[PDB]
C-alpha cells in the first residue's frame, strides 16, 4: 500500500481555498485519516474516515472521496495555517503515509542574496576555523549550496539552517557552516561558496583568499 | 549454557535518562526475578533493581528510587532500565534464582560527565571588506558549541529587529549546538554604528555580548 | 488532556542501538495498539512499528524488520523500541485509535553519524636526544581517538616483549578511545635499538607502525 | 540493611589459605551470597545460602556463618583465583553487597619509577597536545597523581589507566593522561608531574620547560 500526496508544495494567500490529493496504490476504502504538523511540534490529527472531522477542529476544513481517491479541503486560509500536511491510511495493524505537503505564504521569486565570511582569529586561534555561507531573504525553498576549497568539490564537511518564511517578507534565509580544523583550513588558499536557485539564472559563487 | 546480553550503553550528560535492555539465550526469564546491577570504580558492586515474576513487584535502591525504571518482557524475554555523577557504572542485567530455587552477562559501560550545562562562545562575522557602491553588506553573531537548546539571539537589545534571521540551531557530531544569526543593514552604516549581538543562554545562566565591528 | 512523552535519544554511530521508551499521561495503553513513527530530514513521515493490545502482534516496517523491536508495559503504561545513517529521525511514540474506536507525543532526535570505524593516530612518546649515561629510560607509542575496541600494540613486530606494557585504553568524554603502549629498555641502546610499535586496528582495518625515537 | 567486607585488600601467595569476612547490619539468618568478579568479565556466583557450593565451583572454596557473621574460605590459592570477591544479602525483592575485597600477588613495597614525556609536534600540529605520565612496576596499588602546569593544581582533565600485576614481578603501572588543546597548551612553561605512594618517603615530582 503506497501513498502519494500531491502538490509537494502548494502556494497560496491569506483567505485562499486550496487543497490536497492524496492516492492509494489500492482500494482503501474510506480508511484514511489527515494531519497537521508545524515544525518541531506533534502533528496535528484532524481528520479521519475520509470525511469525519475530529472534534477540537474549525469548520474551515473537509475531506472527502472514497477508493483511491482522496482530498482535502481548507476554505480560507488564516496565518495559523501555514504548515505541513499528512495523508495516513491506517489499516488493522499497520500503516503508510505520503510524503507530505507543505503550505508556504506565495510570493514572488527573489534570488538568495549570497554573502560570505571567513573564520575570525579569536577562533582561528583554539583549532578550529568555522567557514560560514548566508543565503539572505530568497523564494521558494529549494536551493543548493555547494562548497569548493582552493577549487575542489567538499561533500558532508557542511551543515546547513533554514529560516522560516520571514514574518514581513515570505521570504527564507539559508545557513551552511563549514567547519575544518586550524590545520585543514590553513592548507589551502580559496574558500568557495557557489549558491543554484531558481531566480539566478546561473550559480552565484562568493569566496576568500585565506588572510 | 545459559545467556544474558546487555545494550544501549555509552556517553550520557548529567541529570540524563538513557535506555537499557536485556536480551537473554536458551532461557525463559517469565518464571524469573531479574535484577540490573551496577559495579561502581570503587570495584564494589551495586544492585540498582529487580522485577517479580508477573511483575508483581519493582524494588529500586535508594539512590536511584524515582530516576530510574525497570521492565520486563515475559514473551520475548526482554528486561529493561529507565534512568548522575555517580550513575556512573558497568550495568548488568541479572537473574536471581538457581539451578532449584546466579546467572549473569558482560555489562554495558555507562559513563556520565559532569557538566549539565555549557555557556555558548560568541564570534563576530564580520562584513565584506568588498563593500562599496552605497550597497547591501551583511554581518552576524556565530553563537557555537553550547547545549541544552535554547540560544535567543537579540540586536543592540532590542532595537534592530528588520531584516533579521535567526537561525536554526543545528546538531554538530559533537552533540553541542550551533547557530548563525545574521542581519542586512547598510554597507554605509558599517562605521558609524555599533552592532551589539545579546546572546542570552538561560540554561547555563551565560549571557555574551559581542562586538560586530569590521576586519 | 491525553498525553505522550519520548525518552532516551542523542547520538547513535552507524550500526548501532539505542533504546527508546515511552511515558504517558491520564491515560492506559493497555487497550491500545501504539506505534512509533519517525519523520525523516524529507519532512516526510514514517511508521516504524505498532504493537497490538496484550502484545498480540508487533509489525514492523521493511526497512527496519530485524534491528527493532517494539515492547509494551500495560500496566507502568511505557512503550520501547530496540535498534543506520537512514534511521537518523525523530521519533514519535503514537496511540491508533480513536474518541469512539490519535494521540502523539512531542518526539526526541535521533541521529546516526555515518562512520562504522575509525583508524587511530600513532605519535611517539620520546625518550630523550641527550640520553648518555647507563641509566634507565622509557619511550612509547600513544594510540588516540580510535574506535571500537581494541587496539593490539606490539614492538618491532614480535621480538621486544620483557619489560613491556600495554595499558587499558580509556574513553575520553569525546567517546573515542586513547591506549598508551610503552617499554623499559636501556638509556644507552636509545641510539643504534630502531624501535618501531606495529599498532593493528582490527575493526578499521588500519595497521600504522611508527618510529619510537628522541626528538 | 549494610554489608561491609572485610579487609578492602587481601595479600597472599600461591597455595595460601586465606579468608574474607562479610558482616551485615541486622541479622540475615543465612541468606547471604558469594561472588567471584574478573576485570570486566561477568561476576561469577560461587557459594549461596550462607554454605551452599554452586555446582561448577571447585572444592578449594567453602563458606560459613549465620546472623550476621560470615567467612569464604579458598584453600590453596591457585593463579586462576586472582580477582575481586563481593558479598551479597540477596532478599525477596532486594539486596545489597559489600564493597569488595580485591585479592593479589602480594610482594614487596616497590614504588613507582616515575618518567614524564612531552607532546611530540606531528600532535601538537594538528590542534592538541598530550602531556603523559607513567608509574613503572609498582606496588601495591594505591598511588596519587596531580598535574601541575606552571604550578596550578591540576584537576579532572587528567585520565589514567592501571595494568594488572605484570606476569613477573607482581607490580602495577599506572598512566595518566593530560588532554589539553594547542592554545591552552603553549600559554604555559612548566609541565609538573607530582607521584605519591608507599615506597616514596615523599611525593616523587618529573617535568618539563615546553620546548
Amino acid at each position: 500500500v503506497v501513498m502519494t500526496q500531491s502538490p509537494s508544495t502548494l502556494s497560496a494567500s491569506v483567505g485562499d481555498t486550496i487543497t490536497i490529493t492524496c492516492r492509494a496504490s489500492q482500494s482503501i476504502e474510506t480508511w484514511l485519516a489527515w494531519y497537521q504538523q508545524k515544525p518541531g511540534k506533534a502533528p496535528k490529527l484532524l481528520i479521519y474516515k475520509a470525511s469525519t472531522l475530529k472534534t477540537g477542529v474549525p469548520s474551515r476544513f473537509s475531506g472527502s472521496g472514497s477508493g483511491t481517491e482522496f482530498t482535502l479541503t481548507i476554505s480560507g486560509l488564516q496565518f495559523d495555517d501555514f504548515a505541513t500536511y499528512h495523508c495516513q491510511h491506517y489499516a488493522g495493524y499497520s500503516a503508510t503515509f505520503g510524503q507530505g505537503t507543505r503550505v508556504e505564504i506565495k510570493r514572488t521569486v527573489a534570488a538568495p542574496s549570497v554573502f560570505i565570511f571567513p573564520p575570525s582569529d579569536e577562533q582561528l586561534k583554539s583549532g578550529t576555523a568555522s567557514v560560514v555561507c548566508l543565503l539572505n531573504n530568497f523564494y521558494p525553498r529549494e536551493a543548493k549550496v555547494q562548497w569548493k576549497v582552493d577549487n575542489a568539490l567538499q561533500s558532508g564537511n557542511s551543515q546547513e539552517s533554514v529560516t522560516e518564511q520571514d514574518s514581513k517578507d515570505s521570504t527564507y534565509s539559508l545557513s551552511s557552516t563549514l567547519t575544518l580544523s586550524k590545520a585543514d583550513y590553513e592548507k589551502h588558499k580559496v574558500y568557495a561558496c557557489e549558491v543554484t536557485h531558481q531566480g539566478l539564472s546561473s550559480p552565484v559563487t562568493k569566496s576568500f583568499n585565506r588572510g | 549454557e545459559v545467556q544474558l546480553v546487555e545494550s544501549g550503553g555509552g556517553l550520557v550528560k548529567a541529570g540524563g535518562s538513557l535506555i537499557l535492555s536485556c536480551g537473554v539465550s536458551n532461557f525463559r526469564i517469565s518464571a524469573h526475578t531479574m535484577n540490573w546491577v551496577r559495579r561502581v570504580p570503587g570495584g564494589g558492586l551495586e544492585w540498582v533493581a529487580s522485577i517479580s515474576t508477573s511483575s508483581t513487584y519493582r524494588d529500586y535502591a535508594d539512590a536511584v528510587k524515582g530516576r530510574f525504571t525497570v521492565s520486563r518482557d515475559d514473551l520475548e524475554d526482554f528486561v529493561y532500565l529507565q534512568m548522575r555523577v555517580e550513575d556512573t557504572a558497568i550495568y548488568y542485567c541479572a537473574r536471581k534464582g538457581s539451578d532449584r530455587l546466579d546467572a549473569w552477562g558482560p555489562g554495558t559501560v555507562v559513563t556520565v560527565s559532569p557538566a549539565s550545562t555549557k555557556g555558548p562562545s560568541v564570534f563576530p562575522l564580520a562584513p565584506s571588506s568588498k563593500s562599496t557602491s552605497g550597497g547591501t553588506a551583511a554581518l552576524g553573531c556565530l553563537v557555537k558549541d553550547y547545549f541544552p537548546e535554547p540560544v535567543t539571539v537579540s540586536w543592540n537589545s532590542g532595537a534592530l529587529t528588520s531584516g533579521v534571521h535567526t537561525f536554526p540551531a543545528v546538531l554538530q557530531s559533537s552533540g553541542l549546538y550551533s547557530l548563525s544569526s545574521v542581519v542586512t543593514v547598510p554597507s554605509s552604516s558599517l562605521g558609524t554604528q555599533t552592532y551589539i549581538c545579546n546572546v542570552n543562554h538561560k540554561p547555563s545562566n551565560t549571557k555574551v555580548d559581542k562586538k560586530v565591528e569590521p576586519k
